[PDB]
RNA sequence: ACGUACGACCAUACCCAGUGGAAAGCACGGCAUCCCGUCCGCUCUGCCCUAGUUAAGCCACUGAGGGCCCGGUUAGUAGUUGGGUCGGGACCAGCGAAUCCCGGGUGUUGUACGU
RNA sequence: GUCCUAAGGGGGGCUCAUGGAGAACAGAAAUCUCCAGUAGAACAAAAGGGUAAAAGUCCCCUUGAUUUUGAUUUUUGUGAAUACAAACCAUGAAAGUGUGGCCCCUUUAGUCCCUCGAAAUUUGAGGCUAGAGGAAGUUACCACAGGGAUGGCUUGUGGCGGCCAAGCGUUCAUAGCGACGUCGCUUUGAUCCUUCGAUGUCGGCUCUUCCUAUCAUACCGAAGCAGAAUUCGGUAAGCGUUGGAUUGUACCCACUAAUAGGGAACGAGCUGGGUUUAGACCGUCGUGAGACAGGUUA
RNA sequence: AUGGCCAGAAAGUGGUGUUGACGCAAUGUGAUUUCGCCCAGUGCUCUAUGUCAAAGUGAAGAAAUUCAACCAAGCGCGGGUAAACGGCGGGAGUAACUAUGACUCUCUUAAGGUUAACGAGAUUCCCACUGUCCCUAUCUACUAUCUAGCGAAACCACAGCCAAGGGAACGGGCUUGGCAAAAUCAGCGGGGAAAGA
RNA sequence: GACUAAUCGAACCAUCUAGUAGCUGGUUACCGCCGAAGUUUCCGGAUAGCAGUGUCGACCUUCAGUUUUAUGAGAGCGAAUGAUUAGGGACUCGGGGGCGCCUUCAUCCAUUCUCUGUAAGAAGCCCUUGUUACUUAACUGAACGUGGGCGAAUGUCGACACUAGUGGGCCAUUUUUGGUAAGCAGAACUGGCGAUGCGGGAUGAACCGAACGCGGGGUUAAGGUGCCGGAGUGGACGCUCAUCAGACACCACAAAAGGCGUUAGUACAUCUUGACAGCAGGACGGUGGCCAUGGAAGUCGGAAUCCGCUAAGGACUGUGUAACAACUCACCUGCCGAAUGUACUAGCCCUGAAAAUGGAUGGCGCUCAAGCGU
RNA sequence: CGAUCCUGAUGUAUUCGGAUGGAUUUGAGUAGGAGCGUUAAGCCUUGGACCCGAAAGAUGGUGAACUAUGCUUGGAUAGGGU
């Protein structure tokens, strides 16, 4: 069925969120003995041609 | 949508077992169920997550996740 | 109420607050710290002091009898070699050891009884009174073992400190009784 | 034929602009005592038919007006009913539209009383 | 547990939603005035049907939102609705309009209701009438009565999305399909630190024949094909196309001219796995008999 | 022992028992060496209110009857028990009907420096050994074969050459072709037939 | 779960007992006369429909799967939504931090974006006349009687009783609704089959013709007439030669497909001012145009691509050189002699994909057919 | 005419009686009887019920000559190695 929810966006963020997250994820990611809680309702996604130039120039 | 697994060691085999035949998304962060426990077996072979998405006005295609 | 919309409309309810957009993305996370709780295996850099320590926790605390004897036999042998190498002090030990006379393994009362003789004397004499009461504890105790090796551990107190025993509040009259009950002669 | 009253079909009658209206009939009009109703005699109701005026209503005419209505065509076309040992849609026997376009119009009529 | 499941009748007067133009504060929005306004308002269906001197709104009186009997429709009894028939009314000057809202157990009562069957009374019961309310699994130890066991398909060249375009259509609409192509997503000869799920089953021995979709031998065409060795292609099935390793479960090695691919089974010869009667053990599940995610033995 | 576990329709009935805890009875584990915690749930077991049968008691009525207390065991409440079945942590803070959960904080541990002998048990490999194989050959006896005598059974709609077609992917009879010559013997396992199928 | 007399997850013997089965198998002479059916509707069953025997009634009324004429009807979504809030405020205890005071987030608000029925008569029509408690100002009307007068074509029964079988089958045309890569899945009417023989499709459940007592004569349908095979190597006009043509096609392969196969047409163009093809010659100058290159002169590359002499000739179509040269093409002239060229369209033909025992327009065979169209 | 509902007449064991009227359905009712016995056929129900066929259930008896275990009484089993 036709609906106005399709056309808009799902998931936004900021610029200062996203860098302050994806910097205390990467602390989290240093420590080998440290792992998150509740890890499948994060954010995960957000964390994770010299050859062509050569031939664009050169045939 | 589901093909039925027979399992047992008679003749006579039983089939709550249901293997999903389409491709699907299982998710993040999955891990699968103990085979016990499990009736819907969507395989590792037909698990995708990237696709490829074309913009509708930009007329250009990326993989995203 | 059975229908199922694709997408469920949030319902606005008064004197609460606004939750909040479907599009808001959440970044807190709290983690938990993993910590394997093993011990090093080769036990050599600990001060003698902490070896001290650990193996009379282990005497006192251990569920083998094998252990608990090779804990005693370890502090009676520093005992023996060095009296000054007494980390926890002599009230310390006989604390903690003092509770292993009622055990029911013969070699670790042995052993307690070797730790004993060893203990000075001039350290003994103050506490006639708590050995005298684990020895009428023990010596009561329905075991016959127990009540001679506890019978051996008296003998110990006495030849050490006697006037202490025999001088001490309940030390005559509490010890006659127990004496008396053991032999029937009441 | 022209008015008035009650009407039948209910836009060929409606809406927007102008122009004219013999005779009478309409209508606007004049006055608030009585009957009557209002914030207000505006409407309604009562009294006058004298005066004034066709200004408006109404009637008639006009408009390459909007709308509406009626014909030709469209068209024996689309479509549809049966037939074939017809082809890989066409014939046979028949029924049979409406658009688009081309034009026309812009009310008939009964009863009764009058001019 | 509280709240909502809707006020009808008669008569009379007036038009609604909205738009334009105006008035101290007053403006986008307070009240007032004119013009336009076919319902674009309202009527308890949010885009169904129907209503403009009303079926809407306001005012004045009123409860036809009343008894009684048949008929009809939806179709034995219902219920709802529709025209009435009789009585009692309401409203209006009157015509008229109004009979609603626009469309099987339990238990109670019966004076003059009837029985308890030899007669009567009192309790109780029964009847009739009128109401109110609301019984699990397993069988791999088995057995019986029966019934069963897509095809003139297929092959060599991806999808999605966008351009270009011969053409097909198309001139009272100038839309739509579209071959050939092209463009985006699916390591500077690297890495070897990414093997991604048996429900469906194949093999082997012996032996014969057929097909060509030709690996080799015969012949031929082309390629910087000097020679040698080849590569690509064509005609051709005459003639050959091997010996082994590995079951903690199909690829490696060697010889050779070459170690080509299939059919006749996979739409009662023999022998190893899928594979599984009865014995037994371990794992998972179940209180259990037992079953299975399974693994092993005879 | 006026007992436990069992038999019997019953019995002045019987087994253990001509027995007495170094015994009888019920179980689990299964030589020897080596090898914690929890009574949460389910069992089993020990000790005044609730639940509370029959008999008995009281009240009302003319009685049938109705209503009341009282009310054993069991269940419930409260303890024990894990070489019972099972299961694999604890405490504090927060909170304060009942039960729950959630949330932090902190300890988080029984086990480290005899596998022999025996076996028609299952598996891998090495030496020896060989017709298992390259790759088959030869010999003997008894059959099979022929003769004298004797002599069944299974099975049997009727019969037995194929090719193509015969919509119900069946054909030995139908259609169209190939064709096709008495009567026989030994083998053979394609087909038909044949498995207490 | 072994053994208990070849019998064991409850032995053997007799009886109840001819236990029960909706399941399996079978169910016995002939002729004659009728003769079927599959959602039609309701909640695994009833029921409509279709059939046969007896009757009875005036087997009276006539009706009809037909035509003609006249006239009518024709559930959900929602600017009541989905977003945006950077810049502006109110903020203050909303929360929290630091030192009652400030704050850092955050709270919101102010902003904005998104509209198929009926009729076609003798029971009908007309006149007169009554009855009424109905109605009307009124025998003024309403019905029902009294008396009298007078109609389209074509073809030619009803009610019971009893008893069945079948009542959610298959196939086909047409129509309608959904889809799929393609298949296909639903309904409605009609026809057929199950129940059915005959002639033709070589053969056959669904095709065509036609339905059936026992025979004789005649004529045909569908289909055929070279032989098997009864009937024409019949007649006329053409087309086609296939290295397994074609003679039963429509579906797929499969396309706007590929053919220097062969016919018939359509459109455009050239032509005695000489068409197409050939033969003999010209095919020039600025200029070796500009840039680039070791070299590049029309012909390794990039960009432009003009003018003159012209009858005509490109800043060049290929061969060629290291570069030139040279040859050639486009174009022009001379010889010649009369019709051609391009692209489509319609026929027939070839290809347009095939496996595996030896075989099929039915078989032989057929070539101005024994193939194809009339 | 019988059942149901409404009214309640003359009368009176003054609390019995139910006339006169009405209104609905109802009943194979009355409204100038049609039945009883019997014969033959079709159909239905119950019986073994058209015939043959279960694994079964129950009642009462017979078996330990096979085999399982136990009691009583008997019999038998070279030569080597450690």
């Amino acid at each position: 069925e036709p609906n106005r929810k399709w056309f808009t966006n799902t998931r936004v963020i900021s610029q200062d969120t996203l860098q302050s997250f994806r910097e205390a994820m990467a602390e989290k990611q240093k420590d080998p003995y440290t792992v998150l809680l509740k890890s499948n309702k994060l954010p995960m996604s957000l964390i994770r041609h010299q050859a062509k130039m050569t031939i664009e120039r050169e045939p | 949508m589901f093909k039925v697994v027979k399992t047992g060691k008679k003749t006579h085999k039983k089939g709550w077992k249901r293997i999903v035949t389409k491709p699907t998304f299982v998710g993040p962060d999955f891990t699968r169920r103990p085979v016990k426990y499990e009736r819907f077996i969507r395989p590792m072979g037909l698990r995708y997550k990237k696709a490829n998405v074309t913009h509708p006005t930009l007329n250009v295609t990326v993989q995203l996740p | 109420k059975e229908k199922q919309k694709d997408f469920q409309k949030p319902k606005l309810k008064v004197g609460k607050p606004k939750q909040k957009p479907s599009n808001f993305t959440d970044t807190s996370f709290k983690t938990k710290s993993i910590v394997v709780n093993q011990q090093t295996l080769t036990t050599e850099g600990l001060d003698s002091a902490e070896l001290f320590k650990q193996n009379l926790t282990l005497a006192v605390n251990a569920k083998s009898d094998n252990q608990r004897r090779d804990a005693l036999a370890y502090v009676t042998n520093q005992l023996s070699a060095n009296p000054a190498n007494n980390p926890v002090g002599t009230v310390g030990v006989l604390t903690k050891v003092l509770p292993l006379i009622t055990d029911g393994a013969s070699s670790v009362r042995v052993q307690l009884l070797k730790l004993f003789r060893t203990l000075p004397p001039q350290e003994v004499r103050p506490h006639a009174e708590k050995i005298l009461l684990y020895i009428r504890g023990g010596m009561t105790h329905l075991s016959n073992d127990v009540r001679t090796d506890t019978l051996n551990v008296l003998d110990w107190l006495l030849e050490v400190a006697g006037d202490e025993v025999v001088s001490c509040p309940g030390g005559w009259l509490k010890t006659l009784n127990s004496f008396s009950s053991m032999l029937g002669w009441n």
